[PDB]
């Protein structure tokens, strides 16, 4: 023998989705963090009232 | 906080600044207040060692001093004046048991303030192409930029690499003839006379098989300083 | 060659039809200055800020990286060549250590990836089936050869250009350009001359002439800078004033290592006669062959003697006295266990890099180890021969000289080896014959004085003697450690047996 | 004060035997061996552990690796009297 | 302990019983040791020598060789012996020899042993066979300098010395 192989390879990536298309979703979920607080803002203060 | 005045020349004790009346400013200690100019008017990076852990090396530690960090505690001024940049790059050669780690552990983490980045032989090398190599530029990217912007005053950064010859071996004669250490020396050569040209590290090796060491790693301003330790004399003894 | 396209009148070349040169490469040994050359180039040269790269700083592990890495460098100099055609701002890159990254295709051995053959992208961009125009492009290797000549044609990259050592007085710029600072603010003396230094440095090159200055200034300072403070004194008053020289003997190797002829000479050489001038003026009427004459370009010499007669340190002597450029010896010290094949392959390397100057000397030291040569029986390595005595007769190209010599004990063997007739000539060593001659060198020596000398010189002339000198040199010395009366009658009655 | 981490290897030589480029071409895989001896005389102290180590082939290790220190002791065990028998 | 120099115990080896005296002989040779060592320790401009020492076969001549050194008191002695070199190719061998001198120039000085040459070096007078390499390696080193300030002796043994006049090895 006298064999010394020391070797590499490379990565092969799976489809995660690859574009940029899950920003949607995410703006979804931005509104749904961002219009409801105002909501209960509103609603303590429609109580006060 | 008034350090010393002087008249127009006694030191007094109170006086009067007037329009013709020169100051100067000067970082307190533990600042990080960055001051340029020189309306100015310290850091040294060895503050203590009295004697460390060493015998019978007098000469060679007087060697090593004087070359690698003379420069370093010097007037800044008259060097620029001197216009000469400095050395780094130490590389030790020796025989096993003769205090070479010990010697460069000392320096790095008693001697002058920083944390050295240490490798132990080769952590670097890796599965995947590309990433064991770029561990290298990992590591000189914490000191390249900190030159870039502080300039040439800076805090120092150190590598000591250790058992260097397993990971570096000439070109050629490489575990077959292309070689699979051939692309991680051809980055390290690539960065420490890098066309940078930073001046703010010094790079210790050690071996116990120096002649296997490229000499293109080895001219000076790579690794300057090839320094034999050997055994010692009874008074070193 | 390359920039007189950039730095013209545009009117004159519109009247030509050249595509304007891709890039450069420029190699050789290291420490030799070619990055600085680099640097200044695209620094100082070209209005444009350089992207550089490192070597290996490409390569990344998912498949299409590496080459998607490369695209990105020239899509900003392509999307201008199509926004404008004629002109550009002329963005550059610098590659490093490129020899990794370019290799020939055809070699997988120890990669075991594909990813070598990244280079198809790279040159298929450069002139690709899209010209790009208004970019240059410059190499940097220690090693030229391994590159896949597809890049190294013209067009693509035009030049091969090997940046040699630098010439001795070439050398004295590079010194004098680093000493301009040192000089200006006046910490330089004007005793120190950087000729004398410059003709003390035989190959020191770049970096490893600028390394002694470094260390100059380290040693000079460490003087005024002196424990526990190891304070740094104010004092600003100094100058490194000839510790350059010593440091240059110190310090640093050559990086081309003759310096020692030590190892070759432990005494210089004793004049010790007519022989010795006969012979060094043979030698000095000899080296002028090469230099006088463009239809000798190649000379060969043997020096033929008895043993212990120190011809091999005298062939240094004669050496260093002819004051090439480039002279080494070729010893079996430094090739010790080497099988046949390795034993050729280093002299092998010797007269191929001897060759690069346009001349050298080179000597061949005992020959009748070099190639193993036993009686009990013929017994010796043929392979050696045969190479050597081709080498002989292989002349260097367009007349850039040599000087060979070589040493032995013996003739004897060697005219059955047919080698010298191969050599041009041979000069003879005659080894102490008498007396006089004898006592007249070991008082240039001294270690016995006159009362000793007449003590021997009573019965030396009556006797004829046979000697040379490596055996006596131990002989004196081992009668010497004796007690002081019994020193001369020992060398005596050694005499009488070692001669006889 | 901490607690020691005792190590074990059973057979040594295999792994690491001179790097002296000998046995062929640089041993075999002396990048290894390179690593190990800079991991436990490296330039931490590392006060904590005892490596232990197992061969019935020994001349071959390298000397580098065991001098005083990485390992001071090497002992022979060899074939006992009538008494241990 | 041992250690990488020296050690009190590669002696007992090789000189079991010792020496002891039977004669002026042993006197003039050991004496002439201790002269030889001397001379190297003392002076300059020989910075090796060079002895051999011959006897018959059954004469001890690598006692005397060890006890040379032993009375030397030089720092550096390692014996190149062939019972730890055994059935070598000459390639390791030769190897093995140069390590020994290699390690050996480090030191300022030393001592070196070569003892039953003619089995270091194979040899056989029927048809007669030895190794070329070995001797080659050899005679050079015995000719060779270390780097300057240094100094050694290399001492030999052989039951033999006519065949190496006739081997060119003893000028
Ligand atoms: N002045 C000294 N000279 C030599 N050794 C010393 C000295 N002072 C302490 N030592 C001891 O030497 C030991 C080994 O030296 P060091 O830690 O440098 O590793 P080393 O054995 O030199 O490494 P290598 O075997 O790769 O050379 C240290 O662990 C220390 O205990
Ligand atoms: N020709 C030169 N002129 C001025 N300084 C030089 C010259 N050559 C070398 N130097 C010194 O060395 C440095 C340049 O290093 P150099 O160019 O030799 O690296 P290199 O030749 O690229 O090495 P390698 O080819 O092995 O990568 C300069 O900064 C300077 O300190
Ligand atoms: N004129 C001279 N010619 C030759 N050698 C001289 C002369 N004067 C002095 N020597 C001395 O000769 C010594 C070198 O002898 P050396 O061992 O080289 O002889 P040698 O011919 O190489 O021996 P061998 O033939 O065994 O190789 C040097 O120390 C040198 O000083
Ligand atoms: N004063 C002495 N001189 C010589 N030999 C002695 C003396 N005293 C004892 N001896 C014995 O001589 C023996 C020498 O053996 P040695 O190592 O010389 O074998 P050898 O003679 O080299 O073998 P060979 O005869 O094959 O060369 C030692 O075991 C030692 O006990």
């Amino acid at each position: 023998m006298a064999e010394d192989a020391d070797m590499r390879n490379e990565l092969e990536e799976m489809q995660r989705r690859a574009d940029q298309l899950a920003d949607e979703s995410l703006e979804s979920t931005r509104r749904m963090l961002q219009l409801v607080e105002e909501s209960k803002d509103a609603g303590i203060r429609t109580l006060v009232m | 906080l008034v350090k010393d005045i002087e008249a127009m020349r006694q030191k007094i004790e109170v006086g009067l600044v007037v329009g013709n009346s020169q100051v100067a400013f000067e970082k307190a200690e533990n600042s990080s207040l960055n001051l340029i100019g020189k309306a100015k008017t310290i850091i040294n990076p060895d503050w203590n060692f009295e004697k460390m852990g060493i015998g019978g090396l007098d000469k060679e530690f007087s060697d090593i001093f004087r070359r690698a960090f003379a420069s370093r505690v010097f007037p800044p001024e008259i060097v620029e004046q001197m216009g000469c940049k400095h050395v780094k790059g130490i590389l030790l050669y020796g025989p096993p048991g003769c205090g070479k780690t010990l010697l460069a552990r000392q320096i790095g983490k008693m001697l002058n303030a920083r944390e050295p980045k240490v490798v132990n032989g080769p952590e670097i090398l890796n599965k995947y192409v590309g990433e064991s190599e770029a561990n290298i530029r990992k590591l000189f990217a914490d000191a390249e930029e900190e030159q870039r912007r502080l300039g040439a005053n800076s805090g120092l950064h150190i590598i000591i690499f250790d058992e260097i010859d397993a990971i570096c071996k000439q070109r050629g004669s490489m575990a077959g003839s292309t070689g699979v250490h051939d692309t991680v020396v051809n980055q390290l050569l690539s960065k420490i006379d890098g066309v940078e040209q930073l001046n703010n590290i010094l790079v210790i090796g050690m071996t116990n098989r120096p002649d296997l060491i490229d000499e293109a790693l080895l001219r000076p301003g790579r690794l300057e300083v090839k320094m034999e330790i050997g055994l010692p004399d009874e008074k070193g003894r | 060659r390359a920039f007189a396209s950039r730095v013209f009148p545009p009117e004159i070349v519109e009247q030509m039809g050249c595509k304007h040169v891709k890039g450069i490469l420029l190699y050789g040994p290291p420490g030799c200055g070619k990055t600085l050359l680099a640097r200044q180039i695209g620094k100082m040269l070209n209005a444009r800020e350089p992207k550089v790269v490192n070597g290996p700083e490409i390569l990344n592990k998912y498949v299409g990286e590496s080459e998607a890495n490369i695209r990105k460098l020239f899509a900003d100099a392509e999307e201008e060549q199509r926004r404008l055609g004629a002109n550009s701002g002329l963005h550059i890159i610098i590659f490093d250590e490129i020899d990794a990254i370019c290799k020939q295709r055809g070699s997988m051995a120890g990669s075991t990836g594909v990813h070598d053959t990244v280079v198809n992208q790279l040159l298929s961009k450069i002139d690709g089936v899209e010209q790009l125009n208004n970019i240059l492009v410059i190499g940097m290797t220690n090693r030229p050869d391994l590159i896949d000549e597809a890049l190294l044609r013209p067009g693509r990259l035009e030049v091969k250009m090997e940046i040699g050592l630098p010439d001795e007085k070439g050398r004295l710029q590079i010194l004098h350009i680093h000493t301009a600072r040192m000089r200006g603010h006046q910490l330089l003396s004007a005793d120190v001359d950087i000729k004398e230094l410059a003709v003390e440095t035989k190959n020191f090159s770049g970096a490893e002439l600028e390394g002694l200055v470094r260390a100059a200034q380290s040693t000079a300072m460490n003087r005024h800078i002196i424990v526990d403070m190891e304070k740094a004194e104010s004092l600003q008053v100094t100058r490194g004033d000839f510790l350059a020289s010593l440091e240059n003997d110190i310090k640093p190797a050559f990086g081309t290592n003759q310096e020692d002829y030590a190892s070759y000479i432990m005494n210089g050489i004793i004049k010790w006669g007519d022989p010795v001038t006969r012979v060094l003026d043979d030698g000095e009427l000899l080296v002028q062959q090469t230099k006088n004459s463009d239809r000798t370009p190649l000379v060969s010499v043997l020096l033929e003697g008895p043993p212990h007669s120190g011809k091999t340190a005298l062939a240094a002597k004669i050496a260093e006295e002819s004051n090439f450029p480039f002279i080494k010896i070729c010893s079996p010290d430094k090739m010790i266990g080497f099988s046949e094949t390795a034993k050729c392959q280093a002299m092998k390397k010797i007269f191929d890099d001897a060759y690069k100057s346009q001349l050298s000397c080179v000597v061949v030291d005992d020959i009748e180890r070099l190639l193993d040569y036993v009686p009990i029986g013929p017994r010796f390595s043929n392979l050696v021969l045969q190479a050597l005595l081709v080498l002989l007769k292989k002349a260097p190209p367009q007349g850039r000289k040599l000087l060979i010599i070589g040493t032995t004990s013996r003739k004897d063997v060697l005219q059955e080896m047919e080698m010298l007739n191969a050599f041009s000539t041979t000069i003879h060593v005659p080894n102490i014959a008498t007396g006089e001659q004898l006592l007249e060198a070991l008082e240039l020596l001294g270690n016995f004085k006159d009362k000793e000398r007449t003590t021997i010189a009573q019965q030396v002339k009556g006797k004829k003697v046979w000697i040379g000198i490596k055996k006596l040199l131990m002989l004196i010395e081992m009668s010497l450690q004796m007690d002081p009366e019994y020193r001369v009658r020992k060398f005596l009655a050694l005499l009488r047996e070692e001669g006889a």
